[PDB]
């Protein structure tokens, strides 16, 4: 069980590691099967966790390793912690990709405002001006994507990020949850200190699609949502279950997938392969 | 050994045509090696093939029959033509960089090729329009070719089915079609790989393509005889670093996985080369070899790629290479590649000629047939620490599931924690190292090497075009390295120890089998025959160029 | 006269600002200082310290054993105790802690400190640390930052400086061109110019020399030891020239981007060089490892780049703040399909400066990526250095861009300036894409032909340096060299090869003519060196000194392996 | 493919742009420069050459899958420093170009039909002469923006940006498909003017026209970045 957790005195992380354990336990999931994969930096080294597997990736591609995983072993429980230079920067290519394919795992976006393992360079969701390059939308590029679920949550509400974390987990079909996590070390903007709502609030908010005629509004009213900033909602801000996964586009095609999945299937016998070649070379004969 | 070309503007039905007459002549009893030349498009293509008795790993650049429907095509060939040149009349008064070359080196051409060849016009147009109220040029064609070779026209309707005769008079064990891609694909899908990920890419997207279109495989057992349904998950990735990040992640899960690119490819997805090596990951990536550097010759091949392949990578980390020398062996490298990287926990670079991938060839079934399967040592469950220090190096594989573990980049403890503790990272630094060592002890050297006769040292496809000239001419020992890391050094400087000509053979301007070689053995090559203009080595001008190594004692042959 | 400090502390309290204090103030009184930081891959809390090393003499090294071991907390204690020879100042207030009180200390060291001292045996305390101190030798003196922090960092440097017995004058200008003292001082008593210095590290060596080289492009990815060569040249990046033949000052702007991931950093610095501009970008092993693909196209195209290559420890993520010399081979053989590439790698601090020009001139006159190899020790250490005349080569600059010659090098004109053809695809003399077999065969050999011209026109002497001379060869690279040299102070050949791509075959055969012991000294596994010496030259060396635990060599250590290796023999020392 | 092209050579033309200051960089005439890259790295390259000579003027050129599958990392970072350049996109799931090109925003964002040619050499005109990076996305039902009662994707105050944004992926999401200017927002300074602002000289001596060497002699000073460092 021993080994030490080196974050800084103050770091939205603490928070975002106690939401995930939390998430995992009261969702009475099989710890046997979570695997949590997380990318490069001070974010990437989540766990430090109860006994959860854990790939500490390479820097941006988190999403690509979980992807692999998830498809070989559909029974996992795939979650993906990254940072903000790490999914919107070197791995933004993964991040839009991902969405085309609609994989069943959660996503979990350490917004930082900054490359803080590295000395504190400007990250892809600092504004200009803080600094010569502009921030990306996270919530808006993932709905663009896009992007089956989507949520922001703040590091410093542990109850409310836990509850994003379980009903993404339950999401069936690619999550996003994008949380805003202070660096004391780093940000002097930010603080905490630094204004946040809940949507949830809101008289009449319902993210959900019911029906797929009412798919084209609730991703207007996701957009228009992305767009507060200053004086900041938090909550999910759109979820479509309608779209198959990419393991269902997989069955509808091959029946066996499910049931007999790339990792469970025995190729070899007491040394001895088992696959049938012989309509393969018979096609082929002479 | 005949030679036979046809060639015209793709899309043309030429390729059809070839694959026709081919099947008629082999399922008659003859082997042929074929092989097609391409430019990257509406251009001109050709399909060379050898005929002959016995097996044939070759062709040639010179043609005793070519078959020919346009002006374009006369004019490419005729300078080559030894024998029969089949042609169309009606492109008999055509005029014309490779063109400026022609035009000092239809008509004029045919008046070159009488001074020696038979010349045989037909009358394509009109032969078509007999056929009518009864893209036709194609049939005949191969069947006055066909007529030629005095072979029963029984065979070749049979061809035509499964998809004139007398314009000229007669001049002159189970076995499998194979494909260098063709033959990866069916060693992969055999070997048990349930994950192959990859990004498009010339010579490669046919191995994926035909994994796809297999997808939906069957697999018996030796005891009960009970057959199961499988399915093998094929990835388009956005990208080549998706692509092996996808494997790697597979892999984990206890899947074999693998991927397959080129050139430009492999240099993309260095960086998760290094983390396979460093978290002791089991992944093979089939390495197309094609013109380079960077885009370079998408269609033609080379052997650029050797000691990059070698030491890809930014610290130190063991892989294995390994290379294909003809279309047999790469079903068998694919298969002993997945178990290498299962043995050794290891990824495993599977290194192919783009000639072997288009090149095709009929292979006798005795190739073969035995192939087992080494899963290493694996684990169910599951206290548990993947990277345990062990003599060997091998530390005991669990898999995602069956067991708490810790996977990461950072250098690491046995748990999989990151440390940058002193102690800890000599001797899991060496631990990693040592699976090497071990590989090369266990690995028997007469097993990562091929020899026939009893110095030629070569790898890949042109050690076929050297059995080749193991009949024509009296001519040596051909040496065949077939594992380059670990590398066979022992055996390869004793053999390399009692003559007084040691020739290397590549396509290559370095020569970097010798500057390999030279590393492990300190030994010194004595000349070197290179090539590096994107075509493969041909059976004549190799044994040409190996009587100037021979004879006048030239030190580096380049052929043009 | 060489003596070694070490200040150790938490990653995040004071340090840096403590130990490059006492390093100006001990420079200031004329004196040589090397020193190096040792540090987690962490932002706070993990232990680092800064290892100096004081002489008359210039010096070029640190040692495992310390003199002066200045501690304010209990892990640098603990972390110490075992290589002070001398002086060790702690904190009283932290006498009583436990190994097991003590949560920064990766665990798997807490064990070995706890046995070792189980057997010995004191206490597994801080006191069973300084009393095992005591029984070798070592003067403890007891401190009380405590009393002195309300009676009112410095007070641990103040205190050392007294025990070397020099003007507190210059500790004084050292806080005051900076930013107690008259307590400190009188607690123990003493115990032991000539021409312009300059302080420098790797990394501001690198940026100054390429601002003065004429890089005006530089593009990165933020990577541990090459983020602050960057951000150095972008702080400086408003930039004077003049020339002598006006007089006439005019200012330029040096353009600094933060690319999104390596592959576009090399490719904007590619981008860049087209238009004429000298470009450069900056990264270590994961970022090389990305930009091997716009390596190649660099190759295909003819375009002067250079990269500098900080190489820390690997694969992989590696020891992200730790050094090796790991990658060798890789670098010189990056890339499919064979192109000329020229390889430099620096052993010292002014040879970091001077190479970086050295290798702008490269690139420009083949045409062609050059690759600046620098370990990640030289960045992180820093150094006085004397007076270590240079001047520009552009080669060979002005329509076909890749006309053929004989020395395989095309005149060059810039983007705006002539109509223009690039691509990655083979391509004739215009740059279009051709398939054609003679022009494949004849430009393929012409990019080939360049390297062989490098090959004759640098001389071979100016690839290596040599040092000493005797029966017994050593052969290194880098930053050993100046560890070698400190040794060859106090009772063989040493060479350093410089440039590995065109490497100097025949000076290096020559070379190894005539000895009985030839040994690598290198920090990594399969001893790269001499795997590269005997490809180009045949013959082997006898013997290794190899080190890969993220540690760079130590003057004390690799002179004890030395020993073992001349009078004694084994073939093969591994350094602990 | 050859319609776009020809397309391109027009708008060049009628804006009166020098050729020989022309690039046009390519994934994998007249006088016009053309750089062919790698896959899915033409921004990055663009980028490079633009920021080294400002007086050009650089079109990047490519596919579907080039930009936005292999490329799709550079497209949403390009949107970051708004440089002044234009990219011609020449268009499991599918991606949406425009939508993912605001929300990574990209100041100009533009849809043309490959035929009208007419219409999409006056985008590309508006594209070239638009300060910032602007993207056309060209499809090989079809109605004009242009020929809506009060459609106006300009924003010209710090107040528009939010309403004219939330139009613009509301007509995303139309497929009547709309082609022409979805959003067009020149208050977001360019790359180069970020760049000026912190160091004024840029401009007026760009980082292609320093001399950094007269007769193999370096005309840069470091005096003063040798004496912060003295002893
Ligand atoms: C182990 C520490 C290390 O080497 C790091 S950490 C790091 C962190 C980037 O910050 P982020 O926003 O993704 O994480 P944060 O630290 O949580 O802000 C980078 C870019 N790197 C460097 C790096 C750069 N490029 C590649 C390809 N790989 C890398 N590891
Ligand atoms: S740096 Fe910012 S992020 Fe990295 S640990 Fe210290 S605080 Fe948390
Ligand atoms: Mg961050």
């Amino acid at each position: 069980t021993p080994q030490w957790n080196d974050w800084c005195p103050g770091c939205g992380n603490f928070g975002i590691l106690n939401a995930e354990q939390q998430a995992i336990v009261e969702l009475g999931v099989d710890t046997k099967n979570v695997v949590v994969v997380s990318g490069i930096g001070c974010s990437g080294k989540i766990p430090h966790f109860t006994p959860i597997s854990g790939v500490h990736t390479l820097h941006g591609r988190a999403i690509a390793f979980a992807t692999g995983i998830k498809l070989s072993n559909p029974d996992l429980v795939v979650i993906v912690n990254g940072g903000d230079g790490d999914l919107l920067g070197i791995g933004a290519g993964h991040f839009v990709a991902a969405g085309r394919r609609n994989v069943d795992m959660v996503v979990i976006l350490h917004d930082n405002g900054v490359y803080g393992l590295t000395k504190g360079q400007a990250s892809p969701t600092l504004k200009r001006g803080e600094n010569i390059n502009d921030a990306v939308n996270p919530i808006a590029l993932a709905i663009s994507s896009g992007y089956t679920f989507v949520a922001r949550g703040y590091a410093y509400d542990v109850k409310h990020l836990k509850e994003l974390i379980k009903s993404a987990i339950k999401h069936k079909g690619l999550a996003l949850i994008d949380v805003l996590q202070p660096c004391p070390t780093y940000n002097d903007i930010n603080t905490k200190e630094w204004r946040i709502y809940k949507l949830d609030t809101l008289p009449d908010w319902d993210p959900v699609v019911k029906k797929p005629e009412e798919v084209n509004e609730k991703i207007k009213r996701a957009i228009d949502k992305s767009l507060e900033w200053g004086d900041i909602p938090i909550g999910i801000f759109y979820q479509n279950e309608l779209v198959p996964s990419y393991e269902e586009r997989i069955k509808a095609n091959s029946p066996a997938y499910l049931d007999y999945t790339p990792a469970k299937q025995l190729i070899e016998k007491e040394g001895k392969l088992t696959t049938i070649i012989d309509p393969l070379l018979k096609e082929r004969e002479v | 050994r005949l030679s036979w070309v046809i060639g015209g503007a793709q899309g043309t039905g030429i390729d059809t045509a070839a694959n026709i007459f081919g099947n008629a002549v082999a399922s008659a009893g003859y082997y042929i090696y074929g092989n097609r030349e391409y430019y990257s498009n509406g251009r001109h293509s050709y399909f060379s093939l050898t005929i002959s008795d016995k097996r044939v790993r070759s062709n040639t650049q010179k043609i005793d029959i070519l078959v020919s429907f346009d002006a374009e095509t006369v004019f490419q060939h005729f300078y080559d033509v030894k024998d029969i040149l089949i042609y169309n009349k009606a492109v008999e008064t055509t005029k014309i960089e490779l063109a400026e070359r022609i035009k000092d080196f239809v008509k004029g051409a045919l008046e070159y090729a009488s001074k020696n060849v038979t010349l045989i016009p037909v009358n394509y147009d009109e032969i078509a329009k007999k056929v009518a109220d009864e893209r036709v040029k194609n049939i005949v064609g191969i069947t006055i070719s066909y007529k030629l070779l005095g072979l029963d026209v029984n065979y070749l309707i049979e061809a035509i089915n499964s998809t004139s005769y007398d314009i000229v008079e007669s001049r002159y064990r189970r076995r499998f079609w194979l494909d260098g891609n063709t033959a990866v694909a069916i060693g992969k899908i055999y070997g048990g790989v349930r994950f192959q990920s990859y990004y498009p890419i010339t010579p490669a997207s046919d191995e994926s393509v035909y994994i796809e279109a297999h997808q939906d495989v069957l697999m018996e057992d030796p005891i009960t005889g009970d057959k199961k349904k499988g399915t093998i998950v094929v990835v388009q990735a956005e990208d080549e670093l998706a692509a092996i990040n996808m494997a790697i992640g597979a892999a984990l899960t206890g899947v074999r996985a693998a991927t397959a690119t080129s050139g430009p490819g492999f240099s993309l997805m260095v960086e998760g080369l290094g983390w396979a090596g460093m978290n002791e990951v089991p992944v093979v990536i089939t390495y197309y070899i094609r013109g380079g550097p960077s885009t370079g010759l998408p269609t033609r091949t080379a052997q650029s790629d050797l000691i990059f392949p070698i030491f890809a990578g930014h610290g130190e980390f063991p892989k294995i290479v390994l290379a294909s020398g003809d279309h047999a062996e790469a079903f068998k490298d694919a298969i002993w590649a997945l178990n290498l990287a299962e043995k050794y926990q290891t990824p495993v670079i599977h290194l192919v000629e783009k000639t072997l991938a288009n090149s095709y060839s009929t292979i006798p079934y005795e190739e073969l047939e035995k192939l087992k399967a080494e899963r290493g040592k694996i684990v169910e469950s599951g206290s548990y620490k993947r990277f345990k220090f062990t003599e060997d190096g091998i530390s005991p594989r669990a898999f995602l599931g069956k067991a708490t573990m810790y996977y990461t980049g950072d250098e690491h403890n046995e748990e999989g924690h990151i440390s940058e503790d002193v102690v800890n990272r000599t001797m899991m630094y060496e631990k990693r190292m040592k699976k090497l060592e071990v590989a090369d002890k266990e690995i028997p050297e007469e097993s990562r090497v091929k020899i026939y006769g009893d110095l030629i040292i070569t790898w890949g496809s042109p050690t076929g075009v050297l059995r080749d000239i193991l009949e024509e001419s009296n001519f040596f020992t051909l040496l065949q390295i077939r594992m380059f890391s670990p590398f066979p050094k022992n055996l390869v400087s004793k053999l390399m120890e009692g003559r007084d000509k040691i020739i290397t053979v590549e396509g290559n301007y370095l020569a970097q089998t010798s500057l390999l070689v030279k590393m492990y053995t300190g030994k010194d090559v004595t000349n070197s025959i290179l090539k590096w203009n994107g075509r493969p080595f041909l059976r004549d001008e190799l044994e040409e160029a190996l009587i100037k190594v021979i004879k006048d004692g030239e030190k580096r042959v380049v052929l043009n």
